[PDB]
């Protein structure tokens, strides 16, 4: 346990946590504007315009492979990757819109 | 599973070697490494031995 | 006071009449390129003109540059000034159409006046509303918070949103912390304990601040001036806030993007609404392009179409270069590195070299500006490394002279220290004279 | 209206200004001179307006200070709107992420535009109040407000969505609603008393709407679902041709049916001299497409080699190119056009002139370029403008000649002083003895 | 001196070796010989740590053997530490996926850093005793501790975090803590004595030392150091950081760099941040492309512009990216507005005292003999052939089994390992056997 | 069975104790200079000192450089590690050329390791979270960790476990009575199966029955694995994999490498020399062996000038087959076997020596008995004429279709008209261009 101690202990960081908040964080205030209300930002500019997509997306991909998809991303009922990779994965899949 | 034979014979883990460093920087702090890595003892365990 | 090749010249130094000075301002000769260069001055004072291209095309210690932040300077910090080097418009997020037409956007400012309301005051009560109806009801809320600001002339409360109450369970306030609230903004900024609660314990990490005198809502004017690209930035992406919302709506898409037409026509649609009502006024400003040998054909062609747009202001340039092969073209030999199409609606100002007496005035008048002392032998022989070399290896040199006059604790130049600056120190030919004689590649 | 105007070169220019004989006047719209040119673009002008007809490249050459590209912004500026018009330039469509054949592709899908309407219900009247009804633990929220308006007054119970986008969005009994049924947002327009609202007309009214899509839109859409973000980001590129044909197809249906009218567009490309030889046998295809836009080219070199090749075709363009493309050309001016150009510059840039000095300017205009002459018109009023006057005197002229030198005169002195410039093998005398 | 330090034939000069006055010694810090250059270096050695001045550059040049490289080496090892110096390649800017103007930009971001301070308290302290309180089913951990110091001892109550961090990082009684409350996170330092002896296998949080004095709570400053190219490609966008890792970044907009060079300014004029002026170092800058010489010659010009030091090594040939044959293998727009420096040849006594000296590096044992025979094939051959004889002579020396280096190994060292020039008269007596430019070879030994 | 292609005829160089080569000796016919000097290399890399030296080895086709090369690959053992590269190998689009340079200078390196760990085994009993019932405050006792009783053979002992090796224990679907394999420094997880205790529960089951593991619960031993040095700068430099989400989706996240920084090396060989201090590892030179340098370019040739100056750069063996010819990247530049002068200055060159009749003859004849086939002495004059007239390469080509149309005809040596059916059915170069040299359209 002494020289698992030993070599447990010098973990140095490299530079940091501190370098990597102390250099990102602004010293200017929040100073909120119409800024806010100017945007629209991309994801929802994929909100707003709803109707577009709802009217213009017509095409189909007519050939596609079941059972790809699970394969593609390696996790099905047999694989390299253990047994709750899929599941903790597909839990925090099945929380994230 | 032809090349999952016995590896862990043969095998350094490197992982507690304090050698995967570059990951280190997520969840601990350069004041925190040196005042951690200043205090590790020999001679206590020698005490008790 | 640190001078790097500049902070010599106070702008283009001309009289009313228009007539340009010998000695003035930093400058020593050049009369056509100060004198059109001070109607470039007046061409931005204009606030009409658009489109204009004038490049500046001359040699190597010309003073092209030099008329570049004389321009900057004779401007002044009411213009806006946007440097720029053609070897930057390179870019491999978006194109360099996106970062040239945004330059263009760049240049360009409005200044704005909005007055904005200011709360503050000691927290009383934090709680949520119960009252009456004009048709009986008993049970009562949605979560918001009346806030009681105790203030030292005024004691009001007022009723916020969830999202600054939100902000305020963030700075962690309670009953008589003192803090700085935004009406129209929502920022939410805590000052800390007020005085009264100095005496509840004798050691506390929170520091005591007194209470704010005045009232409780106040009101100010502000003439802050705000460029239009950063309006159209802040019309692009979404920059950051207090809520879990905002700062994953920065986290989660912050890489910049090109920018649509229609985008800027609802932000000049606003923007001429603005002026409509008299609130601001849109003056033009200036983007200065270093080294356009530089630039690619499409960054050309596409100043083609550009210097045709209408929000385009005087550009100036830069190109040291004549009859060579365009960047991106294997044929095409045109003036400057620029098109003819281009260089058809440029116009150029020449620029004029300088003489020994010019040369002298130059290190001169940097030697002043330096605040270094000069003996008359040491400045007829950097006069004649002037002459001789080149005019930045003698402005290079004015400062080696003055160390070895620290180390020899002389206050002026001798000429064994400018003799000792040429043994310690050598030019271009000499380098090349000694590069010429090689054992195994000297 | 508003759209962003300052004084550009080609901001005095707006609509072709043609009689209905199509015979132009002198001065009339910005445009002075070139009267075949600009009958001939008033051919294109009403062949894109007929629209019966497609799969036609047209060329607009001519020496410079002629103004080919003035006259494709003339056909721009008499289009008018709700028709596209795509202006790209030559070598724009050299890319690294994007092939020089798919990004001519994307500008021919550019070009076309499709025009789509349909019938929407909108709810407008002044609230009187709201009576909502929810619980502190269920929850089920049971909405109730009145809408007013001058001949109707009715109560609306409301639905979840109702209470959803009704909590979302703050509203008030004086705040006044316009209620779209199929799209289930909220309008709070204006507001009652101490806003704007104070309406009229029926409750229920039904209104259409147009949108106006291109078809490269329906291609990146149709391509994935992430070719919307590359809609707005740019990242498109080298779409599947499935999606091209099937869309064709589509599109032909919607025609045949009589859902979507499509609308023929023009495609103008600047500076197509220096294009390479895939993209001219890429146009001498796509020129014969069903769906293939009218083509206006500004080929703006002379005879020289073309990109991609040795030898020097002549007019800087193969001849299977030529040869399905009609060819207008422009002439010089003359020497009283060049004052009445620079009088409607001057009228353009809101400049008051002298006669001598449009005399002078005129004189140096022919002698010198156009272009200068533009320039010195403008420098000329902030010369005057410096002696505190806004008439432009011949002093402000001759002093914007002397300071401002011409190309031909700093020719001469690069050639009296190739000492002090640098040569083409990087000599250069830096010295003086 | 925990820099990692084998033998180098740059390890033994450590500092340039100068007086107060910057007259050369003639034996100093491992640099022997060229005053003048020494000198000249001192000078932009003093020019640096002055920081007055920017926008210059200089140029060492010379024949080889000289130790042009080795002077920057030695400015490098005299400028100590928080100066931040860039040592870059002539065709390390050729790349693929980044352009080679943009990557000279990013040298010149790279050579300037940034000093920023602030201040955060500490509290360091022996634990007594840990009492910590949840629910079985609720949550809301309540926690409690006692702090002890030499001449403090008081009990802590623990918020949320603090038992989040309490519980993820297994600590005891004996163990001691040392917390910031700004950062948030434990530094678990040392142990008293008390639990180790509780399970045969265990965790991975077991740390003792502890041995405190001092107050409880102190309030230190902290200092980083951070360039301008870090906060370029972080200022770009957020995977601009793990583009800062991996090396997957280049062509950032400029509007990052005149915004974030006008927010540097107005940190410089607050006072808030102090910038220190770095040098760039280029090696091998002979075959560099002409766009990346105009290049220079525009950023040379600019205000956080830093001192350039540059080692022309090739002789007058034709720069790549034209056909004439500029001279010095450099346009003159560059030699213009740089300074030079240039080396000479050493004598025969020099090479004895740097052969000496790198025997003093090595920790070799020579006999005189054998470094006058060293010294004399040193003087005919070359500098780096003896430079190398003396390594491998002590090996010859040690299959001997004595430390003692003889003359017959430096002798037979000689033998068997040949010089470049007597294997070019081997070469041209055997250009049968060596394949000419053609193609043909003679592999046979009879026609 | 055994397979010969160009080579396994060479056991090394075959030198004496005295340094005398002899003329018939390891599969080798003359090449004295560059078989002895080639053993002063290979006691060179045994001197564990020198670093920086670079030999290359020039000379014609079918003169025995690359056989040189495996004879001091050979040489050297299999304890001492080498490097096989060539320079065509070294052009890369991921990273610079520079990094797979450098790299492969620490490629060559080697540096062997000793280390003890502990294993533990035995069938699993309870899995449940701890109580110590007094409650403290602290829990209504636990923070979720599981007690493991591991029954073994010979003894019976409880251990507690990590929430990621317990995850990973519930990634293995273990139960009550299944045998397990727990590594305590490294925390992985292998299930052998059910226990023979249970097979009597069901009659069919698709879960194997092991036996119970002898011996201890707790076990040590000690390896002397030998792992190189750019193994651990790997292993320094991005994350390999792991049996959770934060290591797998760590692997899966950023898998494509990239260039190493100098401190990263700094502090791998920083907690190297440490772990040489302990006494625990040595470190050994090795070799990098590169092909056909003449294919390399001018930065790759620029940054061998700075990168054989530099510390850890082992003895380097070259090997080029030119001569006065202009190195790729210059275009003026003429310079001896493809490589700069000033590279050429630090190199090494050993001169190869051609082969006569009678070398070619016992070539031929020691290659024939390696390839185990009988030929006459006519058909090895023959050989022997064709290898002084075509090549040697065709000879060697054309020793295995003689045993093949000896094998269709029956014979159990090679005859006359086998090698000139031989000559027959295969041409060689000069009949090859003299076939071409006369063309009716191209031919
Ligand atoms: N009026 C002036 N007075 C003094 N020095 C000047 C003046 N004009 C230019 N210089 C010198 O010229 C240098 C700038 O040259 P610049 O004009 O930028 O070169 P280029 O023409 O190649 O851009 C500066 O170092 C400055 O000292
Ligand atoms: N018919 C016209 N009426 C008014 N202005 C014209 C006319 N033709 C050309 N111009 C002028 O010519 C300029 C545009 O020239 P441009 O077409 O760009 O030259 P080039 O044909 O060489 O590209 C504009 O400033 C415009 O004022
Ligand atoms: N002061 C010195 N005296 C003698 N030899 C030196 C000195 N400095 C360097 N050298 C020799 O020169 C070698 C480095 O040469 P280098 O500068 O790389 O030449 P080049 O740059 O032309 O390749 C060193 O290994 C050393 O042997
Ligand atoms: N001295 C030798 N002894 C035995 N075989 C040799 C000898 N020299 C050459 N060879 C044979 O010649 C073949 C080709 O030689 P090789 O080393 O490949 O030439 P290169 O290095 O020029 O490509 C090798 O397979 C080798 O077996
Ligand atoms: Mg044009
Ligand atoms: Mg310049
Ligand atoms: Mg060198």
């Amino acid at each position: 346990v002494n020289k698992l101690r030993c070599d447990r202990r010098p973990i140095f960081g490299k530079n940091l946590i501190d370098l990597l908040t102390k250099d990102r964080r602004v010293k200017y205030d929040k100073s909120s504007i119409i800024d806010n209300e100017l945007i629209k930002p991309l994801q929802t500019r994929v909100l707003d315009n709803r109707k577009i997509i709802d009217t213009f997306a017509v095409l189909t991909p007519s050939a596609v492979s079941l059972d790809m998809r699970k394969l593609a991303l390696g996790l099905n009922d047999d694989s390299s990757v253990g047994e709750n990779t899929r599941l903790k994965v597909m839990q925090n899949c099945f929380e994230v819109s | 599973k032809l090349f999952k034979k016995n590896n862990q014979v043969n095998r350094v883990d490197l992982d507690f070697l304090n050698l995967v460093f570059t990951l280190n920087d997520k969840d601990l702090t350069s004041y925190h490494a040196e005042e951690i890595s200043k205090l590790t003892c020999v001679k206590n365990f020698v005490e008790e031995v | 006071t640190r001078t790097a090749a500049h902070t010599h010249i106070k702008g283009l130094g001309l009289d009313e009449s228009g007539v340009a000075k010998r000695v003035e301002g930093g400058f020593v000769g050049q009369i056509e390129a100060r004198e059109a260069c001070g109607v470039i001055v007046d061409l931005i004072k204009a606030k009409k003109m658009s489109g204009r291209a004038i490049l500046l095309a001359g040699g190597p210690s010309t003073g092209k540059t030099a008329l570049a932040l004389a321009i900057s300077q004779e401007l002044g910090p009411k213009v806006p000034f946007c440097p720029l080097v053609g070897s930057e418009l390179y870019s491999v997020e978006v194109k360099k159409t996106e970062t040239l037409m945004e330059n263009f956007r760049r240049a360009i400012g409005l200044r704005i006046k909005e007055t904005k309301e200011v709360y503050e005051g000691e927290v009383t009560e934090l709680t949520p509303e119960d009252a009456e109806n004009p048709l009986g009801g008993y049970g009562k809320t949605i979560s918001h918070v009346i806030v009681g600001l105790k203030s030292a002339k005024g004691t009001k409360t007022l009723r916020l949103d969830p999202t600054i109450y939100e902000s305020i369970q963030r700075e962690k306030v309670s009953i008589g912390d003192v803090i700085y609230i935004e009406a129209n903004t929502g920022a939410v900024k805590r000052v800390g304990r007020s005085d009264a609660y100095a005496t509840e314990f004798d050691l506390e990490t929170e520091e005591y601040v007194p209470l704010p005198k005045g009232e409780v809502h106040k009101k100010k004017e502000i003439v802050q001036d705000v460029t239009l690209h950063d309006l159209d930035v802040a019309n692009a992406r979404p920059q950051g806030g207090q809520d879990v919302i905002s700062m994953m709506g920065q986290l989660l898409k912050p890489k910049k993007t090109e920018i649509t037409e229609k985008l800027r026509q609802e932000v000049n649609k606003v923007v001429a609404k603005y002026i409509d009502q008299g609130v601001a006024e849109l003056i033009p400003g200036v983007l200065f392009i270093d080294e356009v040998n530089m630039l690619d054909i499409e960054i050309f062609t596409y100043l083609n179409k550009a210097l045709e747009s209408n929000i385009a202001p005087v550009v100036v340039l830069a190109s040291n270069r004549g009859m060579t092969t365009v960047r991106g073209t294997e044929d095409v030999i045109s003036p400057h590195g620029v098109p003819p199409d281009l260089i058809d609606r440029l116009l150029i100002v020449r620029t004029l070299p300088y003489d020994k007496d010019e040369i002298r005035t130059i290190i001169e008048r940097r030697a002043t500006v330096e605040r270094l002392q000069v003996e008359s032998s040491a400045l007829d022989l950097l006069a004649t490394m002037g002459t001789e070399t080149s005019l930045r290896y003698a402005l290079q040199l004015l400062a080696p002279c003055g160390i070895l006059a620290q180390t020899s604790n002389r206050k002026e130049i001798v000429v064994n220290d400018v003799n000792e600056a040429k043994l310690l120190f050598l030019d271009a030919k000499r380098s090349t004279k000694i590069l010429e004689t090689s054992a195994n590649y000297l | 209206l508003k759209s962003l105007s300052l004084i550009a070169a080609h901001s005095h220019i707006t609509g072709l200004g043609l009689d209905e004989n199509l015979q132009p006047r002198p001065t009339s719209e910005g445009m002075v001179g070139q009267l075949q040119a600009r009958r001939a673009a008033g051919v294109i002008l009403k062949m894109v307006q007929n629209g019966t007809i497609a799969g036609r490249a047209v060329l607009v050459a001519g020496p410079p200070s002629t103004g080919k590209t003035a006259l494709a912004m003339g056909v721009s500026q008499s289009l008018g709107k709700d028709v596209p018009f795509t202006a790209i330039a030559g070598s724009e469509i050299f890319s690294l992420e994007l092939s020089k054949t798919e990004a001519l592709t994307q500008a021919f899908r550019k070009s076309i535009g499709i025009k789509i309407k349909e019938e929407t219900e909108l709810i407008e009247g002044e609230v009187v109040e709201i009576q909502i009804d929810r619980s502190i633990t269920g929850g089920h929220k049971q909405g109730k407000l009145t809408i007013k308006t001058t001949d109707m007054e009715t109560i609306y119970e409301l639905g979840n969505k109702m209470i959803d986008g009704l909590t979302k969005e703050k509203v008030l009994a004086g705040d006044v609603i316009s209620i779209d049924k199929a799209s289930g947002k909220i309008t709070k327009l204006g507001r009652s008393f101490a806003f704007v609202q104070c309406p009229e007309g029926e409750l229920q009214k039904r209104k259409t709407v147009v949108h106006t899509v291109s078809l490269h839109e329906i291609d990146v859409i149709n391509s994935r679902t992430q070719g919307f973000l590359a809609l707005f980001t740019g990242d498109t590129g080298e779409i599947r041709s499935e999606v091209r044909d099937q869309i064709n197809t589509k599109v032909a249906e919607w025609k045949e049916e009589g859902k979507a009218e499509i609308v023929p567009g023009v495609l103008f490309i600047d500076e197509v001299h220096m294009l390479d030889i895939e993209c001219f046998s890429f146009i001498n295809r796509a020129l014969e497409d069903e769906f293939a836009p009218i083509v206006m080219m500004a080929t703006n070199r002379g005879v020289s080699k073309t990109r991609g090749t040795n030898y020097k075709s002549p007019h800087g363009l193969p001849l299977d190119l030529l040869d399905r493309s009609i060819i207008i050309t422009t002439k010089s001016y003359n020497e009283q056009e060049i004052k009445t150009i620079l009088s409607i510059r001057a009228q353009e840039e809101e400049v008051e002139l002298s006669s001598d000095a449009l005399d002078l300017l005129t004189k140096t205009g022919v002698e010198t370029s156009l272009r200068y002459s533009s320039n010195l018109i403008s420098v000329a009023q902030q010369i005057a403008m410096k002696r505190k006057n806004n008439t432009v005197e011949v002093e402000d002229v001759k002093r914007a000649y002397l300071l401002f030198l011409d190309s031909a005169r700093s020719v001469k002195y690069v050639q009296e002083n190739e000492s002090q410039y640098i040569d083409d093998q990087g000599n250069v005398q830096i010295s003086i003895a």
